[PDB]
């Protein structure tokens, strides 16, 4: 998924958001008063965000990444998404 | 890494043995122990291996005042083990005060083979709650090798007491024994003798004699649940990415089992899906449902057939569960064993978190709530009136398994973004 810039364009930017969650998180194991909650709720809204943009944009059309979504969506809810 | 499994109990010890027969019927051994030349597999996360052709399974036998053991010893399986760990109550006060009193020794065994291998990953206790020799004792060194030890997984097998009501003091000591399971555990294994009692019933013609098979059947779902890791598969192959899956809430770790062969005394895969969700091939007994499913297969499986398999769960409308997060039903696959005689070939699991387990424990929540009222049934013993004078830790016990109910009940809901 490199050819397919929209995707690619999206996946990245998720990748990029994990590192910073994970370093962030160890950074105190108690409560987080260096503006981390802030960034929590930027983060998790914005993951919403880009997780919904990919999804209009998986749905070429190979059998395979069409494939994936319903694994996910089993429960039905990326249905309100 | 290297997972070392502890079995206590007299139930428990005969399970592990039983367990490490099934285990040479499975690798490379012979019954003395002698490597067979017709073999991969691994042999490394649950025995030691010297080149005394003879390798050592990495268990801790523990035990109080041993009886069935000496069965244990009239058995070709002598020369399979010999680490020199055995050792000569009735309540889980009683008992856990006979584990104070003995702490060092033991944990000296524990500390042998914690320094006898270099790469530590896992404990597997092999226990059964309110058992009497098991009970007290195994809440204690469950205590201390959580509080020893916080960077390794504790998981547990364990089987539930239950007999539709006789022993008058096990609510107390299954309570205080959950406690210690859900707070000093960060996984639990549950299987009950009731659901294995009646699938046995289903398949054979036993009233009597039941103990012998139902150990058969606990000995097959325990080496299926752990054919993953023993033979190398790709997903969960190893422990601690196993259970990082299976946890959608801290205080929810209680894995459901189920095995689709219900009798061994062609396949599709949509076909031994919709056999593995039925209730009946399910091994543990308002609206409750699952949170996340995951099921392993075994068996000579192709690989497009399980993508259509899944696809046909989403039409059926079996799903009829709603937790709160997308968090979803999962698929795996490993090898059906080869190097023995392996009948009815495509075999399934599944790991799954059901909350109508919580209907068995408040079945305990009732019961010694009618005994507190009553006062006759606590049975007044000197060590359990000196370990605790006025019972408030039990008070407390119930205080956060009722807590443990509730979120049990919020678990079950879409409406998990407040606290239950």
């Amino acid at each position: 998924f490199i050819l397919l810039k929209p995707v690619f364009h999206c996946l990245n930017e998720i990748l990029d958001l994990c590192h910073s969650f994970c370093s962030l998180v160890s950074q105190n194991l108690g409560p987080l008063d260096e503006r981390g909650a802030a960034q929590l709720s930027i983060l998790v809204k914005g993951f919403s965000r880009q997780s919904s943009l990919l999804f209009k944009i998986l749905s070429h059309q190979i059998n395979s990444d069409l494939a994936q979504l319903l694994l996910r969506l089993d429960y039905n809810k990326y249905y309100t998404q | 890494r290297e997972i070392i499994t502890l079995q206590l109990g007299q139930c428990g010890n005969q399970i592990g043995f039983e367990f490490w027969k099934q285990l040479c019927a499975e690798h490379g051994i012979s019954p003395e122990g002698i490597v067979e030349e017709f073999a991969t597999d691994r042999k490394d996360v649950f025995f030691y291996q010297a080149d005394d052709e003879h390798y050592i399974p990495r268990a801790v036998l523990l035990d109080l005042e041993p009886r069935v053991i000496h069965s244990i010893l009239n058995s070709p399986y002598a020369k399979l083990y010999n680490p020199e760990n055995i050792y000569l109550g009735n309540n889980w006060a009683s008992g856990f005060s006979q584990g104070e009193k003995i702490h060092e020794d033991i944990f000296d065994i524990i500390d042998r083979e914690a320094d006898g291998s270099d790469s530590l990953e896992g404990f597997v206790l092999c226990h059964s709650i309110a058992g009497g020799t098991g009970s007290g004792l195994g809440s204690y060194l469950l205590e201390r090798l959580n509080d020893r030890y916080p960077k390794k997984l504790v998981q547990t097998y364990s089987v539930f007491p239950n007999q539709d009501e006789d022993v008058v003091v096990q609510p107390y000591n299954s309570l205080l024994t959950l406690k210690r399971l859900t707070q000093n555990a960060d996984c639990v294994v549950v299987l009950d003798n009731t659901a294995l009692n009646r699938i046995a019933t289903d398949r054979l013609h036993i009233q009597n004699p039941s103990f012998s098979q139902i150990n058969q059947l606990v000995s097959t779902i325990m080496s299926a649940s752990t054919t993953t890791l023993r033979y190398p598969g790709y997903m969960n192959n190893d422990l601690i990415g196993l259970i990082a899956s299976l946890i959608p809430t801290p205080r929810l770790h209680f894995l459901m089992t189920g095995y689709t062969p219900l009798t061994t005394d062609k396949t599709t895969v949509l076909d031994v899906m919709r056999r593995l969700l039925q209730p009946k091939n399910v091994m543990v007994s308002t609206n409750h449902c699952y949170i996340a499913i995951l099921n392993i297969i075994q068996g000579e499986v192709d690989p497009t057939q399980v993508h259509k398999s899944l696809q046909r769960i989403r039409e059926r409308k079996l799903a009829n569960f709603i937790p709160w997060g997308p968090a979803s039903i999962q698929v795996a696959l490993s090898r059906k064993s080869p190097y023995l005689p392996s009948a009815h070939r495509v075999s399934g699991l599944m790991m799954a978190n059901h909350t109508s387990i919580s209907s068995l424990f408040e079945r305990t929540c009732r019961q010694y709530d009618k005994l507190r009222k009553r006062e006759a049934f606590l049975e007044q013993f000197r060590k359990e009136d000196m370990f605790k004078d006025n019972f408030d830790e039990m008070d407390t016990s119930r205080e956060i398994v009722q807590q443990l109910i509730d979120e049990y009940h919020a678990a079950t809901r879409p409406d998990y973004i407040s606290w239950g």
